[PDB]
């Protein structure tokens, strides 16, 4: 219901090829020029290529000609963006963004957004997390409120998702930015403070994704004793 | 609805030519390049095919302006195959976009 | 190419006040700069195009001034919710859609003091042979605080990684992690670990800690 | 050479309906009026003509259009022409034939640099 | 042999219509823009209207818009200006003038003239000058030099051309740009001031030509 | 609509000395301005192209300069061809080809006074019912000068026609002829006929006449 849906996000060999995809629905999409805009962690943005409603006006940033092509499918609601000869250099989140030009043509100012698909690029192969429960206890706990989590440690490349309850828990949830380990692995915490009464009646489960290596992981964080 | 049928010989104003030795292809705010498609069993042989050369327009300067959009021109136009050989030809209208050339638009929202 | 200096780099001004952000181009591009708000987990929201035009469903407290080189993006009445980074961008000249480094708009806000948990390695990573002691300063402002690990009283160094969480929408607070990662055998080797606490809301650093054979 | 055929054989053929019917421009993107070049069209019909209707693009201004409004005279709008085919029906009676005739289609209008002889 | 020769002016009533042709030659008159600049006597340039190689393009002032029709005949290298409604504010010496700019474009600049065609726009009529001696006297005598002339007097329309002698005496004449009279005849003196000694030794004639009576006239000026 | 406006209207300098000419325009015109000169008699020549270009085949010492609304034509030094007028002209907005009002280039030469003369009508012209009264203000400079005419002593008003030669090429100098129109009755009912020429040249006014 107006949205952008990215994918084919993950890791890649420096050299190696990736193509990502753009998943365009509830507006007519050959009505408006497509683009991709990157953005490498902890940095700013940087308007990767546009095609227009007719695939005759094509553009790229300097950053990026010779080795990634943009192509789209009016047919098929959709945009793609063949990555090649893929550098460091490129490790970024690919947003596609959609212009506001009105009769498919660039006003390179851009209104709808997508979430994203990040892109690592490095040798070093996918690991999956572990994930282990950080337990509440008097140690954390005061009165009334108490604070349990999930550590998702020894995983690449970024990121996970974590939520509670299968999205039903939001409120005093805090999931930490990853960071990288001595081991060149990424490690975070999600956390979440709750009535300290409710330890024994409401059942506390965190739900890790990491896509990159297929593991789904329904971890019960269960009180112990410290 | 208007129509084989007898073809008269000879076109009529066939000696109008499109003068296209001006360089606007080159002098366009929106200028242009050409690809070309020859073909004997088609009349006219040549057709020409325009293509933009920016995404923007050109100024005074000669610097680019993205401001505006260079935007192709197509027009619907007929030519005629010749089909068969022998003494058993015959000719049928074919519809051809051509795309003339590029101007430049002030894009909306 | 065209270079867009945005200044001042970070910014930090209470509710109810006005923030003055500017643009800056290296050669005119006329009145064809846009000025976009990105909140933390979210994609860019335009705000402003071409100088001064709001964009569909934006807030009249967001307005944009600005002429050739020299813009400016105005927010008069500052919510807690216009916690983000702005970006502006410039559609005169190529190459198109270039970005300025951006400015990140800190929502000040009173002291207020972390409420400091501690939690042990559980029975499932000490299986796996790691050890990792996780203490989490939660919501507190301002962001600056010192985290120390104390291991019998011996005061760790560079065993130890720091994760804050950006300024939340609604209570404009931050939360940070504090993660010491020993081997099992190391682990087994110390009896009590704390973590010693350093905040401006904090009159005296509150320690938090566990003895490795009680409990956990 | 295109209409000839080896003189052996003891008025040519057309054949009846178009090669690629299924096909249309992009009409009405309204860039005849946002060109920096507009033009206006006139579209004048003729009975025993196939297309009947032939569309003539005008160059609406000597100049073209800046981005304040204003007319910009140190260009021109110059018309860009493509050379298309139509069809006469000649006579009126069981004795009809037809007859091919080049029309010259101002499509539109573009701005154009001027520059010194 | 790069000229532009403009023909077809002359005298009009108000309301009448004209017909002004321009012959270009020397050059590719296909390649270039054509133009009529106007000057009306003792006034500046007007450009009057434009017209592309194509024909496709067509300007004109407002001053004259909806009035003049100009067009172009590639094939006989020649423009032309059909003034309909005519005014006496026509009243002009009319220029074909070519542009500057390439490939038949307008520039709106223009680096080639012709000599002029003059248009007059009033009910006046044709008529041949009045000459009248401007006899030097006592009261036309200062120190030891004598002015005499003679008076070219309603006559219609412009020009006129003095001589002296044949063109002879050329020293000492001012031939005064001609006034239009609250009549609607043109009117001039042209003087020679001369030594007083002269008056008696030399003769002095006038030749005034006029070429749309078809009058020349000779007025000899004694003293 | 542009409107261009050149001063001064008149430019008085010496054979030799840089001349400096001015156009302004009502509205921005970029660099798209050109200059012609017209010399008496002739069709104008274009000079300056786009401000700044000479056109082919004009001399060095002429020059061009400005941009937006101010520009400037520069002859380095004045060559007795050069004293004519000059046009500006706009190549910018519509409507198109704009002109100044002109500029007029005179040679600056000391104060000379005009020798007055005065005619009476001919017996030839009387005849046929008119008479015309010339006075004559014969090689004078500056240009200005008031002529005021008195009939017995009466001042006369919007009978007389004043015309002004172009500026002389060896005395630098112009005349004028000041012509009073009368009917027989009317210039045969008056006695003297006054012509009084005022000028920067003549410390107090002379007066020219004669009896009928
Ligand atoms: C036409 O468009 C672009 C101009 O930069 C170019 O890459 C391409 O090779 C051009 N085609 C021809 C025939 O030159
Ligand atoms: C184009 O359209 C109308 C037709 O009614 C015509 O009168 C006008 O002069 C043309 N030019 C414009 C609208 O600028």
């Amino acid at each position: 219901e107006v949205q952008l849906v990215e994918s084919g996000g993950g890791l890649v060999q420096p050299g190696r090829s990736l193509r990502l995809s753009c998943a365009a629905s509830g507006f007519t999409f050959d009505d408006y020029a497509m683009h991709w805009v990157r953005q490498a962690p902890g940095k700013g943005l940087e308007w990767v290529s546009g095609i227009n409603w007719s695939s005759g006006g094509i553009g790229y940033a300097d950053s990026v000609k010779g080795r990634f092509t943009i192509s789209r499918d009016n047919a098929k609601n959709s945009l793609y963006l063949q990555m090649n000869s893929l550098r460091a250099e490129d490790t970024a989140l690919y947003y596609c963004a959609r212009d506001i030009g009105g009769f498919g043509e660039f006003y390179w100012n851009f209104g709808l957004w997508g979430r994203g698909t990040l892109v690592t690029v490095s040798s070093a192969s996918t690991k999956g997390p572990s994930v282990f429960p950080l337990a509440p206890s008097s140690k954390s706990t005061s009165g009334g409120t108490a604070a349990l989590g999930c550590l998702v440690k020894d995983y690449f490349p970024e990121p996970v998702t974590v939520s509670w309850n299968s999205g039903a828990l939001t409120s005093g949830v805090h999931t930490f930015p990853a960071v990288l380990q001595s081991s060149g692995l990424y490690s975070l915490s999600s956390v979440v403070t709750v009535p300290s009464s409710s330890l024994g009646t409401q059942t506390y489960i965190c739900n890790v994704n990491h896509k990159p290596s297929n593991t789904k992981v329904d971890k019960r964080v269960e009180p112990k004793s410290c | 609805t208007f129509f084989s049928m007898k073809l008269d010989i000879g076109i009529i104003n066939e000696n109008q030519r499109v003068s296209m030795s001006r360089n606007i292809e080159s002098r366009s705010t929106s200028p242009w390049n050409y690809t070309v498609t020859w073909d004997p069993n088609r009349y006219p042989s040549e057709v020409v095919q325009a293509q933009c050369r920016n995404l923007g327009c050109i100024n005074a300067q000669g610097k680019e302006d993205i401001s505006m959009n260079s935007v192709p021109i197509q027009q619907e136009t007929l030519v005629v195959r010749r089909k068969h050989q022998g003494c058993s030809v015959s000719f049928q209208l074919e519809k051809v976009l051509v795309t003339v050339g590029c101007t430049c638009v002030t894009p909306v929202i | 190419e065209i270079v867009l200096t945005q200044s001042p780099a970070t910014l930090s001004l209470s509710p109810g006040e006005r923030a003055t952000l500017s643009c800056r181009a290296s050669q005119s591009v006329r009145s064809y700069l846009a000025w976009y708000q990105q909140k933390p987990g979210q994609a860019p929201r335009l705000l402003i195009y071409d100088a001064s035009n709001r964009a569909t469903g934006i807030p009249a407290r967001f307005s944009g001034s600005g002429s050739g080189t020299d813009f400016t993006l105005t927010i008069s009445s500052l919510e807690p919710e216009d916690f983000a980074v702005y970006y502006c961008q410039q559609r005169s000249n190529w190459p198109p859609a270039t970005f300025g480094g951006g400015t990140k708009v800190e929502i000040k806000r009173t002291v207020a003091a972390p409420s400091v948990f501690i939690f042990p390695p559980s029975d499932e990573q000490l299986k796996s042979g790691t050890a990792s002691v996780v203490c989490l300063l939660n919501n507190f402002y301002p962001r600056e605080a010192k985290v120390q690990w104390k291991v019998d009283n011996a005061l760790q160094s560079g065993n130890s990684q720091e994760s804050v969480t950006e300024q939340d929408s609604k209570d404009s607070t931050y939360s940070l992690s504090s993660t010491l990662t020993l081997s099992k055998a190391d682990y087994e080797k110390h009896k009590v670990y704390a973590c010693e606490v350093t905040h401006q809301g904090l009159s005296s650093p509150v320690t938090k800690s566990f003895n490795r054979g009680e409990g956990c």
